[PDB]
């Protein structure tokens, strides 16, 4: 509704490969407080990958992803990236960015429902 | 990305610092690159008088960012990826039964245009032999580049052989040992194995007095098929 949020960068790559995906906020953007990739394979729910604080850049990483994954963001351009290393078949996915702007307790970005707008999603494939 | 710098034409300019068995020389080069098609062309000028070594040992000294990459490729493309704050190119060629050339290239966008700056230092060539004794033919062939990643210096290993013909008929070998890395921090593509399919085609403008070399090249990359 008041942010927009583009996500680039998924294409097919190999096991073992690196690839990095971002995401462009615009609209409203002032109000951010923490935005977060979620990924949605085949047949399964939206899980979480990792969320970055707005103000500080703390990061939270999810368990399957932890050591390979890393999250960044440029609050002057409006953009969160995510660095993935050591990619595998299970990584394979639609890479979905979001966005918050209500404050929060760190505990509640790990949820689907935490967040206040969503991107279209970019495919990740994994060979 | 460093890509969308190369959607059209773009100006090139190329310097050359030269040491060859105490022989020093300075060329430079100017023209244009268009990626989209993977066309070069450019003309050069030894700035210093007669060049003291046959100008095709230079061609591939004297911009790997203008081949062409096809749209299933372009994740491969890591010349681009590294603009336009640049890559250091090294190169040592072994030219057989004969000395060998040593160099170090900057290429990287000041603007608008390309610049290509190089040091090279050759040693070890007979004074008799195909190179200080002028003996290769004015002309270039065809050349498949090998291209593979080096993830420890986040860059690309690069190999190739290049057949340059003699005028008794005969072929001088000069064997290509190749490292690009990037100048800059941000993120660059590391890319599958594959190869640059490379022609050349160099000729003379008529116009011209100093000693010089008007060079076409297309470049496009293959060896993936998807």
């Amino acid at each position: 509704a008041q942010v927009q949020l583009v996500e680039s960068g998924g294409r097919l790559v190999q096991a073992g490969d690196s690839l990095r995906l971002s995401c462009a906020a615009s609209g409203r953007t002032f109000s951010t407080s923490a935005m977060a990739w979620f990924r949605q394979a085949p047949g399964r729910e939206r899980e979480f990958v990792a969320a970055i604080t707005w103000t500080v850049g703390n990061t939270i990483l999810g368990d399957s992803v932890k050591g390979r994954f890393t999250i960044s963001r440029d609050r002057a351009k409006n953009t969160v990236d995510l660095q993935m290393d050591n990619l595998e078949p299970e990584d394979t996915a639609v890479y979905y960015c979001s966005a918050r702007s209500r404050g929060y307790v760190l505990s509640v970005l790990r949820s689907v429902d935490s967040y206040d707008y969503w991107g279209q999603g970019t495919q990740v494939t994994v060979s | 990305k460093g890509e969308e710098l190369f959607t059209g034409v773009v100006p090139i300019l190329v310097e050359l610092d030269g040491d060859v068995n105490g022989h020093k020389f300075s060329v430079s080069g100017e023209g244009e690159g268009d990626a989209t098609y993977g066309k070069l062309t450019l003309k050069f000028i030894c700035t210093t008088g007669k060049l003291p070594v046959p100008w095709p040992t230079l061609v591939t000294t004297l911009v790997q960012c203008f081949s062409r990459y096809p749209d299933h490729m372009k994740q491969h493309d890591f010349f681009k990826s590294a603009m336009p704050e640049g890559y250091v190119q090294e190169r040592t060629i072994f030219f057989k039964d004969d000395g060998n050339y040593k160099t170090r290239a900057e290429v990287k966008f000041e603007g608008d245009t390309l610049v290509n700056r190089i040091e090279l230092k050759g040693i070890d060539f007979k004074e008799d032999g195909n190179i200080l004794g002028h003996k290769l033919e004015y002309n270039y062939n065809s050349h498949n580049v090998y291209i593979m990643a080096d993830k420890q210096k986040n860059g690309i290993k690069v190999n190739f052989k290049i057949r340059h013909n003699i005028e008794d008929g005969s072929v001088q070998l000069a064997d290509h040992y190749q490292q690009n890395t990037p100048i800059g921090d941000g993120p660059v593509l590391l890319p599958d194995n594959h190869y640059l399919s490379t022609q050349s085609a160099l000729s003379k403008d008529p116009n011209e007095k100093r000693d010089h070399m008007v060079l076409l090249e297309f470049v496009t990359a293959a060896g993936i098929t998807l």
